[PDB]
């Protein structure tokens, strides 16, 4: 089991760009916290990682699909929970790219939660562009008052 | 990585990596002294008393002769 986990966390960090310093979700990252806990301490891949252009997904979700690991979590969230069906896993192989095939802002509300859904920095809040870090933020378990769902 | 940081053109293998870091030269350094080499080659117990006492015997004779000249 541990060798299988290390194997996979090497593949994920293989074509993944070294964007952790410039990644908005640098501290709060499943990939960083699984590599630093279950993945191997070193990487043997020394070649040309694949890179992906940044899709325009609107004024909410800043997208850096190079970081994205193509786990498909968001393309499932938009199809099922958000129910708008705009995101897609275009292409096959390493060339897999997540996002709308035509430039299409995620017109759906409830589609800003894809950032919390995303286990990787790729999909991040564009309003919270880089303004802070996962460790600076003091958290209060407040409620919301915008809409009456509370 | 670690085979793209320490290149050494060729080398056919992950071993034989350059590995040039600081250390003693081949054959170590010189034998360094650590003991207390305090040389006691000074005037002995005598030769210091006999230099002093020789003076307070000839020099005092000279004080006497100078007192005779002054008188
Ligand atoms: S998601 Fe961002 S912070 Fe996490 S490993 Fe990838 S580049 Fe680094
Ligand atoms: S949730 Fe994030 S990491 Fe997963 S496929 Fe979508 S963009 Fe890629």
């Amino acid at each position: 089991a541990k060798k299988a986990r290390e194997g996979v966390m090497e593949f994920l960090l293989m074509n993944h760009p070294l964007d952790c310093p410039i990644c908005d979700q640098g501290g709060e990252c499943d990939l960083q916290d699984q590599s630093m806990a279950f993945g191997s301490d070193r990487g043997r891949f020394t070649e040309m990682k694949r890179s992906v252009v940044d899709k325009n997904l609107g004024p909410l979700v800043k997208t850096v699909m190079t970081r994205c690991i193509q786990c498909t979590r968001c393309v499932r969230f938009a199809s099922e929970v958000a129910g708008v069906q705009d995101l897609g896993i275009l292409g096959r192989g390493s060339g897999e790219e997540i996002g709308t095939y035509v430039e299409k802002l995620m017109t759906s509300e409830l589609s800003g939660n894809v950032i919390d859904i995303c286990p990787v920095g790729a999909l991040t809040s564009k309003p919270f562009a880089f303004k802070a870090r996962n460790w600076e933020l003091k958290a209060t378990e407040t409620i919301d008052v915008s809409d009456a769902v509370g | 990585t670690e085979a793209m940081i320490r290149n050494k053109p060729g080398m056919a293998s992950v071993k034989d990596m350059p590995l040039l870091q600081d250390g003693p030269p081949p054959g170590g350094f010189a034998p360094v002294r650590y003991a207390r080499r305090i040389s006691n080659t000074g005037p002995s117990a005598m030769a210091m008393f006999l230099a002093v006492s020789g003076a307070f015997a000839w020099g005092m004779y000279q004080v006497g002769q100078g007192n005779k000249i002054r008188r």
